[PDB]
RNA sequence: AGCCAGGAUGUUGGCUUAGAAGCAGCCAUCAUUUAAAGAAAGCGUAAUAGCUCACUGGUCGAGUCGGCCUGCGCGGAAGA
């Protein structure tokens, strides 16, 4: 990492991700630990592939600045990281529902979980996602 | 074989001792345990090998007398051999420098004397079967016998590990070279063999133990003598050793004439230290040769040769005087690595 | 009720009978019946095939049932007896491994993706590859 | 503590004080990196 | 710089298959997951277990860090 050469080559990595994104999902794993995602990213990458790469730089001037021209709504995501969990392959999957089940078992705070963009709305959970 | 018994049931003790958890405790019992393990299994499972190659053999030995059930004890003879051959060089697996080998003529007189003759020969000739090597040192003649007493020095591998046992009074029937009747006679020749170990020197002083003092040297002269520090004593911490000298005015040169016999002193109180161990040594491995202290006889009108340290008397002499007693010394070492397995 | 408060990881060489000796001190950690555990670990070694030290995963619990699970044999192994090569590294100026045929990591590579995880199952190949390049396997097509 | 004419430090917990002129070492890992003088 | 997590999977990786499991004289500096993690910096065990640091995320939010050239100092410094 030496400077805005690699910094914002993460910040073009992030503009391909929401090229073909549509709908996220919040997740805040602060205790997070090896084995939790040795299950998680593996289950991404047994449901529809390893494009949600967990990308928690949440900063308001690092990850908002990565994509303020599309899902403007993200600002207040700031403080307290969510990470912005893109859905590629299918508009609105059940990627939220299935850390939503994780979200039951070890997910000790959910980041407030309120459903992320494309309803355009909040905090009503949307489980509503065609499967 | 029966030593090979105590072996087996060696093993299954192992069964008992490793397996405990309070064992651990002690890293010295555990490590020990350990290493016997090493030796124990690889030389159990030797013996549990043999243990059913055996007990075939007697079965198949006597039964019905047929010729075709004596195919299958061909096979099994064959492989008994062979396997038991790589089983005697497991347990023959330390010391195998150069050796110094001294034998010379006990009780006998003249006929001892030629006899050791006869003697040196067989280990010089078994040193050519094997190439190592052989020099001598030291020579005395029985005025016709050739060799009254001689130190031999033999450079090879292994040397001390073969020639080890040798270590007695050799004894020989025969018709004596000097004998005017043609009556029979027994003679003694002692065989010594000792380990060529390394005769390093230390740096002599190692200036950091030697308390050093210093006074009025005690003696004639004028004012001089009475205030001047001329007299020098060492003191050596690990021998105790005390040398004192006043000869010369300067203190530098009696400090000369006082390194100087300490030099002298430690180093050669050193060498005879090892000098007396090794005559004691020396004199509890050689044994006063009077007929009686021997381990090996050569008997001559029979052709026999055997060996007393096992008990094993073979009737082929003429090969064994032509230099080809690695066939009688291997049987000794099997004997002693049975007892050195049960030594711990 | 009791489940990440005593780990170890035991099960050595396959081949062999009742594990007190190698293992007896290690079983003590918890006071585990040692024949209990060999019940488990024998029933483990006739599972497949006896001849290779697998790792097994043991997690004792405050009523003595202990969950047993065996992984995959170490390449370690595998790649020494499936290829029946005796050489191994260490000496990397002096002693290496001839080659090695990629289907053959590839298959070996089948069975440790089954039990090994990750994302990319090519890339579990590459992992024997790498265990293949630091022991001086050589790998080849 | 160790009294010598040069002091560095020995591991990451090491510190430098100067109480006093006298530059001493303290260390709250290992009570035996404790040093004086220098 | 503090304060919250991870710091692992193949791998007790081939010492001379009894042993130094990121850890003595043993090799090479592999491959995944990625917001990240060295087959490694120490302690402890025959070994493990156990606890840290690199590196990497949120947090509060501004200058900080290590060298180089030199002026003047401090310790190194104890006698009748």
């Amino acid at each position: 990492m030496a400077l805005n050469l690699q910094d914002k080559q993460a910040i073009v990595a992030e503009v391909s991700e929401v090229a073909k994104g549509a709908l996220s999902a919040v997740v805040a794993d602060s205790r997070g630990v090896t084995v939790d995602k040795m299950t998680e990213l593996r289950k991404a990458g047994r449901e529809a592939g390893v494009y949600m790469r967990v990308v928690r730089n949440t900063l308001l001037r690092r990850a908002v600045e990565g994509t303020p021209f599309e899902c403007l709504k993200d600002a207040f995501v700031g403080p307290t990281l969510i990470a912005y969990s893109m859905e590629h392959p299918g508009a609105a999957a059940r990627l939220f529902k299935e850390f939503a089940k994780a979200n039951a078992k070890f997910e000790v705070k959910a980041a407030a979980f309120e459903g992320e963009l494309i309803p355009a709305s909040q905090i009503d959970r949307l489980a509503t996602l065609p499967t | 074989v029966a030593k090979l018994e105590a072996l087996h049931e060696r093993h299954e003790e192992v069964q008992a001792l490793l397996g405990d958890a309070q064992t651990i405790a002690d890293q010295e019992r555990f490590r020990a345990l350990s290493r016997e393990y090493a030796q124990l299994s690889d030389v159990s499972r030797c013996f549990t090998d043999w243990q059913q190659v055996q007990e075939d053999i007697e079965t198949a030995q006597m039964m019905l007398d047929d010729p075709e059930m004596r195919e299958m004890a061909q096979d099994e003879l064959r492989e008994a051999k062979e396997k038991s051959e790589q089983l005697e060089q497991q347990l023959q697996v330390d010391d195998e420098r150069n050796a110094f080998l001294e034998v010379r003529a006990g009780t006998g007189g003249d006929e001892a004397a030629l006899f050791a003759g006869d003697l040196f020969r067989m280990y010089s000739r078994y040193a050519e079967a094997r190439r190592w090597r052989v020099e001598i040192m030291s020579a005395s003649e029985g005025e016709h016998g050739g060799y009254k007493e001689i130190i031999a020095k033999i450079s090879g591998d292994g040397v001390y590990g073969r020639l080890k046992f040798e270590s007695g009074g050799h004894r020989v029937q025969r018709v004596p070279a000097t004998e005017s009747q043609g009556r029979i006679h027994t003679s003694a020749c002692t065989v010594a063999v000792m380990p060529e170990l390394p005769d390093a020197e230390l740096p002599d002083i190692n200036p950091a133990d030697l308390r050093i003092d210093t006074f009025r040297s005690s003696g004639a002269g004028g004012q001089h003598v009475n205030t001047t520090d001329s007299a020098i004593r060492i003191t050596h911490l690990p021998t105790g050793i005390v040398v004192e000298c006043q000869d010369e005015r300067s203190q530098h040169k009696n400090k000369a004439k006082a390194l100087s016999v300490l030099g002298a002193r430690i180093h050669a109180a050193e060498m005879a230290k090892r000098q007396q161990a090794e005559a004691s040594t020396r004199r509890n491995l050689l044994g006063s040769g009077d007929r009686s202290d021997r381990n090996r006889t050569y008997n001559f009108p029979q052709g026999r040769v055997t060996d007393h340290r096992i008990n094993l008397t073979l009737y082929r002499l003429d090969e064994v005087m032509e230099g080809k007693l690695d066939m009688l010394i291997e049987p000794i070492i099997q004997e002693h690595q049975a007892d050195q397995l049960a030594a711990l | 009720a009791k489940k990440v408060q005593a780990y170890v990881k035991l099960q050595v060489a396959a081949g062999m009978a009742n594990p007190s000796p190698p293992v007896g001190p290690a079983l003590g950690q918890q006071g585990v019946n040692i024949m209990e555990f060999c019940k488990a670990f024998n029933a483990k070694t006739d599972s497949i095939e006896k001849g290779l030290p697998i790792p097994v995963v043991i997690t004792v619990y405050a009523d003595r049932s202990f969950t047993f699970v065996t992984k995959t044999p170490p390449a370690a192994v595998l790649l020494k007896k499936a290829a029946g090569i005796k050489s191994g590294s260490g000496k990397p100026n002096k002693d290496k491994v001839g080659k090695i045929s990629r289907a053959q990591l590839q298959e070996i590579a089948q069975t440790k993706a089954a039990d090994m995880t990750g994302a990319d199952i090519e890339a579990m190949t590459r992992s024997i590859e790498g265990t293949a390049r630091s022991m001086g396997l050589v790998v080849e097509d | 503590m160790k009294v010598r004419a040069s002091v560095k430090k020995l591991c990451r917990n090491c510190k430098i004080v100067k109480r006093d002129g006298v530059i001493r070492v303290i260390c709250s890992a290992e009570p035996k990196h404790k040093q004086r003088q220098g």
